[PDB]
């Protein structure tokens, strides 16, 4: 499936990853994951392997082979994997979650011995890699965000709102752009700058962008650094234009009959193409495709029986 | 003091003012109390100020001279205050005991104490004789002599109130303790016409009937088997088996012991031979054969225990069946101002209660013809319950003296707790209370409602819940909550009432009782509170709690499944209140109780400090956390923070309604409830 | 059995207090005369002479009759009850009917269909007139659970004040100041 960009991958509480065609709705293949649920999916820069974050393990699958074996399954962690990220050369992998550490694997080794790990004193909700630079941004349940220098172990501590946890972060490919969200209804945008020094600085506050959606669960930027999308536990998703952070549009799955409302949470989204489509997950048991430019709908994928949370796809081949 | 505080420049000025006030009116209790307390505070002040720097012996000599300057008149002050009042002298008595135990070895404090003690009515010591007892081992002969003389004098006048804890003390495994106890009991044998022997007879037979040979061999072999086959701890296994065989070696005395011996003795002796063969040769296979024998014994015992429903005294304790007016007071009551109710007879048989553990019901007949029902239970240390009941007594007294709490009839229901040994005792029976769990179970059964609907729904949505992340658990929890109306209790409270005029009052008592225990449990630090620990009074509507074990915040640090909720306030409990919710009666009652607790802080601290530093109980907390003196200090500081409005943050001082609102929010948020162990059912 | 209704029908003819008391007495006796159980029949001769004896067994007799009568007979009886409840402010009759309704609420048959809304509003008003404040409160909360209005909230304040519990009224006021203007 790695060879054809049309294939989208979804996962949820059915203990399987399903691969289907974005523009036809035809299901093409499945991968079994009976050991646990999947917390996150990701595709390597090599466009030929997909990772899945499960319970007490991180597992790799071959996206070209017809025998999706656990290629180099990293059996460890012992509690939870919040997310899995990859470095751009395909050499390193980054993990958050529990125990409260940011652990980095040197993926070519067959051992789980790591060359670096950062101790954090609350569970880690998200880990991001700075574009084109060996630095991590780690979001914790304590409300703190830490920046770690992968080359020196130096760091910076950011605690903009100690009362609430950080729930998600994503740093735009454009090194000057944000962002992260917390559990109480607001997104923060600070200017990215810095220089040479021991402390891994500097962020300079720019604007506070309220959502008023009780969360959010996921913050994500488009490939063209133009759009910012936010998904929450509520039945909506909002998209702002980064040139001024004004609201451009809004997506919603709310029921038209309140008696059957709150069918499920919008567990994240992803941009596809040059800001052409949004691939959305939903706990109500299907995936949906939306157009960012018009709001035109709808394509659906309902191969699952239980709630669907994770998204991944071959955006480029 | 309020404007400047306490420091080296203010102490003598406040003391001068208090001294002048005392001289102006020498009969006024408050003047003497305030002076004695200020001197006590000065003693702690100088000790604290030196240790604060030394740890973070010329100094010791400087402290001895300075503290003696303060301490002797502090003792005299407290003694005078005690002599000027009755009934409410508990706090002063405890402070005297504190100064005595810590500084009594100094000749000047000793002299002050001797003159003090001679001048005090002997009856005022009765309120403090679970604390003088078990300090008799103090390695300070001066204090030892004082304790022994005081206890002897007390026994001379009120032996009925003393014989119980001394009888228990005489069974202690520490040489010094049972020896001192024996000396005191020997004096009592002369003073009480050998009442001591009757007390020992009853205590020993009562202890023996609590636990049978079948139960001891069942648990013993279960643990020894775990050690042999699981851990492979052969040494530990032998250590576990050893006392069981040594116990059997004394031979049977009762009919049950004889039957047990006839049924299992041979096989146990063969097992002994196999173990000895292992010990001599090292042949573990001999232990395997011994374990086959133990297995057969264990299995046969496990078939039979569920069929035991009652015991007759003729087979376990014929000595009790044949009684006789024993000249002993009924264990649950004694009042020096009333006639003593004597034990007239013991019920011919005991009823066994089947559960994970098996308490037995006893009934005694007294000299007044009344029945007294006690619950006899082994395998537990009841001294914690005794101390908690004493605290509750104090709290009820403090509430009784506030007109607001007289108009709003607030109180805490208490129990009778009587330890018999380190692992057994009696609990008073409360005749009309029903466990909350049973009430809900029976309701759902009558209506054909499955007991676990919420759980089944959660599993159907996501049949892996136990291993999900926080936000997933929140989603599933809220879904299940929103799929059913949690108001079974609200319906039960109405269906069981004879009329609206009764229902209304019952609901009022329910709400106020819950608010009172919410605030007291918070200050105490009461831990695990789940549907099997709370009971409702079938007639009055008041709420009881029956398991005062993990009474401090050690119940917030268990290895698995916290323990985030400061007190239980579930949706089913809130729905039983007025249709407006928590606002109103509940919140206001919490405000009133917290204000009373804050106003009288020093009495509460005196009792809690006396408990925390008790060398025989404090270990229950030591095993969990940290130098015990440091942890005990941290615990006291935490209590003071709770009682001074500095619990949530040490950088501010919160008002009563602010603290209460913060506590309610913490106790209701879904994020904390979703983390609780399923046994502590968060959706009930 | 049908005779039970024939006396009930008198509640469109009675005018004076004595007329209504006689109506109630006649109904009470007829409910016993033709009862379905030998344990209730046999006291009729006694009840006829023992005045309170009929009263004390009124509810039990009614329930037995209730399970016998069909839908048309029950409709006629309910209409008779509604008329008795509205025709005149006689405390003995109003209190008897209120006690009957309360007893029926605890039965395995369910509440009387004193339409509309099972008579919750009507019984409430009558409870207020009889100074049965606990009942007025119960019925007011029952209608509250169907959706709040300012009228209900003010009624709750009034009843809570009459019962001498200012704290409950304060709770209602805070509710109003959180959800309503
Ligand atoms: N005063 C009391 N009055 C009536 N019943 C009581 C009373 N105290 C305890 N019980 C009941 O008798 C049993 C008490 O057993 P017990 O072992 O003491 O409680 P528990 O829940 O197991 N607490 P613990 O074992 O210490 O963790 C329970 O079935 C109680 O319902
Ligand atoms: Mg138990
Ligand atoms: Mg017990």
């Amino acid at each position: 499936v790695g060879s054809d960009p049309v294939i989208l991958a979804t996962a949820g509480y059915d203990h399987t990853v399903r691969f289907w065609q974005a523009h036809s709705g035809i299901c093409t293949r499945t991968v079994q994951h009976q050991d646990s649920q999947v917390n996150a999916l990701e595709v390597t820069p090599d466009r030929s392997m997909i990772a899945a974050a499960g319970y007490q393990h991180i597992r790799m699958y071959d996206l070209n082979s017809n025998n999706p074996n656990p290629i180099i399954s990293y059996d460890g962690v012992n509690k939870n994997i919040a997310s899995v990220g990859f470095h751009e050369d395909g050499r390193w992998m980054y993990t958050g979650g529990e125990d409260c550490t940011a652990r980095i694997w040197d993926l070519r080794s067959r051992n789980l011995q790591c060359q670096r790990i950062f101790q954090v004193n609350a569970p880690i909700n998200c880990v991001c890699l700075h574009p084109n630079q060996a630095e991590l941004i780690v979001g914790d349940q304590s409300g703190a965000i830490h920046i770690w220098d992968l080359k020196t172990d130096h760091n910076e501590q950011l605690i903009p709102e100690p009362e609430v946890s950080i729930t998600s972060a994503h740093i735009d490919p454009d090194a000057s752009y944000m962002a992260a969200v917390n559990s109480t209804g607001n997104c923060y945008v600070w200017n990215l700058t810095g220089g040479i020094g021991d402390e891994v600085t500097q962020l300079i506050p720019k604007t506070k962008i309220p959502a008023h959606t009780r969360y959010a669960l996921q913050c994500r930027f488009s490939p063209d650094s133009t759009l910012l999308a936010t998904c929450s536990a509520d039945q909506t998703c909002k998209i702002w234009r980064t040139s001024n952070f004004s609201l451009m549009t809004e997506l919603s799955i709310k029921s038209g009959n309140p008696g059957e409302s709150s069918r499920g949470w919008m567990w994240g989204c992803a941009f596809s193409g040059d800001s052409q489509y949004i691939v959305t997950a939903s706990s109500d048991n299907l995936a949906r495709l939306w157009c960012v430019e018009t709001g035109e709908i709808k394509r659906e994928y309902g191969g699952h029986q239980k709630a669907v949370v994770c998204l991944a796809f071959n955006d480029s081949v | 003091l309020n404007l400047q505080g306490i420091n080296e420049s203010t102490i003598p000025k406040v003391l001068q003012y208090y001294s002048a006030a005392t001289e102006h009116d020498r009969s006024w209790y408050k003047a003497w109390h305030a002076w004695a307390v200020m001197n006590f505070e000065a003693v702690l002040h100088y000790k604290h100020q030196n240790q604060a720097r030394d740890e973070k012996k010329k100094v010791t000599e400087d402290l001895s001279k300075t503290l003696l300057m303060y301490t002797v008149p502090a003792v005299q002050g407290f003694f005078r205050s005690i002599s000027l009042s009755r009934g409410n002298n508990l706090q002063d008595t405890l402070r005297v005991l504190t100064l005595w135990f810590d500084y009594g070895h100094w000749p000047d404090v000793n002299e002050a104490l001797v003159e003090g003690v001679k001048a005090i009515q002997i009856d005022t010591w009765l309120q403090v004789i679970p604390q003088l007892i078990a300090r008799i081992d103090t390695p300070r002969p001066l204090v030892g002599r004082l304790i022994h003389q005081l206890l002897t004098d007390i026994g001379r006048y009120h032996p009925q109130a003393l014989i119980y804890p001394l009888t228990v003390a005489s069974k202690s495994t520490t040489t010094a303790r049972h020896n001192a106890a024996n000396k005191i009991l020997k004096n009592m044998c002369e003073h009480s016409n050998t009442l001591v022997q009757q007390a020992m007879m009853v205590s020993e037979e009562l202890i023996r009937v609590a636990i049978l040979w079948h139960e001891m061999w069942h648990e013993g072999l279960e643990e020894a088997s775990r050690l042999y086959f699981g851990e492979r701890n052969v040494k530990g296994m032998f250590e576990v088996l050893e006392p069981l065989h040594a116990m059997m070696e004394r031979g049977p005395q009762t009919l049950k012991e004889t039957s047990f011996n006839q049924a299992y003795g041979r096989d146990l002796m063969e097992a002994q031979e196999w173990c000895r063969k292992y010990m001599k040769s090292g042949n573990v296979k001999d232990l395997t054969q011994a374990w086959d024998l133990y297995y057969h014994v264990f299995r046969r015992i496990s078939k039979q225990l569920p069929q035991l429903t009652s015991l007759e005294l003729q087979y376990v304790s014929p000595k009790l069946l044949m009684c006789r007016d024993l000249e002993l007071a009924v264990p649950g009551t004694y009042d020096p101002n009333q006639p003593i109710i004597r034990i007239q007879s013991i019920a011919p048989s005991l009823q066994v209660i089947t559960s994970k553990q098996r308490p037995r019901k006893l009934t005694l007949m007294g000299s007044n013809g009344h029945e007294f029902v006690f619950l006899l239970k082994g395998h537990e240390d009841l001294r914690q319950d005794e101390r908690v009941m004493q605290l509750f007594g104090l709290v009820n007294t403090l509430l009784a003296n506030d007109p607001t709490s007289l108009r709003k009839n607030l109180s805490i229901q208490r129990y009778a707790v009587i330890p018999l040994s380190t692992n057994s005792g009696l609990i008073g029976w409360v005749p009309h209370c029903d466990t909350l769990h049973a009430l809900i179970r029976d309701y759902r059964e009558k209506k054909k409602i499955l007991l676990n609907i919420e759980h089944r729904i959660m599993l159907r949505m996501a049949p892996d819940y136990d291993h999900l992340t926080l936000m997933q658990k929140v989603e599933v929890f809220e879904h299940a909550v929103n799929n059913t109306a949690g108001d079974d209790l609200a319906k039960l409270l109405w269906l069981k009432s004879p009329s609206s005029e009764v229902w209304f009052d019952r609901r009022t008592n329910y709400t106020r009782s819950l608010a009172v225990m919410s605030m007291v449990g918070y200050i105490l630090g009461l831990g695990d509170r789940h549907p099997s620990n709370l009971m409702l009074d079938r007639l009055s509507g008041k709420i009881l709690h029956i398991d005062f074990g993990d009474c401090f915040e050690v119940a917030m640090t268990r290895e698995k499944f916290p323990e985030k909720i400061p007190f239980r306030l579930t949706r089913m409990l809130t729905n039983a209140m007025e249709v407006t919710g928590l606002d109103g009666n509940y919140r206001i009652t919490c405000h009133t109780v917290m204000e009373v607790l804050r106003e009288h802080k020093d009495s509460v601290m005196a009792v809690l400090e006396a408990f925390v530093y008790d060398p025989l109980l404090n270990w229950r907390l030591m095993d969990t956390n940290t130098a015990l003196n440091k942890k005990a200090i941290q615990i006291i500081n935490r209590v003071r923070d709770k009682l001074t409005g500095r619990d949530f943050s040490h950088d501010d001082t919160l008002d009563v309604p602010t603290q209460v609102e913060l506590l309610i929010k913490q106790a209701t948020s879904h994020e904390n409830l979703c983390q609780c162990y399923i046994g502590w059912c968060p959706f009930w | 059995s049908t005779i039970n209704l024939q006396k009930a029908w008198g509640a469109a003819r009675r005018v004076s207090k004595d007329d209504w008391l006689e109506w109630l007495r006649r109904l009470s006796l007829e409910l016993l005369k033709d009862s379905s159980s030998p344990s209730l029949r046999s006291c009729w001769a006694l009840a006829q002479a023992y005045n309170p004896m009929a009263r004390d067994l009124f509810n039990a007799a009614f329930v037995s009759c209730w399970s016998e009568l069909n839908e048309d007979q029950q409709d006629e009886l309910i209409r008779s009850i509604e008329l008795a409840l509205t025709s005149q402010d006689i405390a003995e009759v109003t209190q008897t009917l209120l006690n009957l309704a309360e007893f029926m609420e605890h039965s395995d048959k369910g509440p009387l269909p004193l339409r509309d809304d099972n008579g919750i509003v009507l019984l409430g008003e009558r409870a207020a007139k009889c100074r049965a404040y606990a009942k007025a409160l119960h019925y007011k909360e029952l209608e509250f659970q169907k959706g709040p209005t300012p009228a209900i909230l003010e009624s709750l304040i009034s009843i809570n004040n009459k019962l001498q519990q200012p704290e409950a009224a304060a709770g209602v006021l805070e509710y109003a100041m959180k959800h309503f203007g």
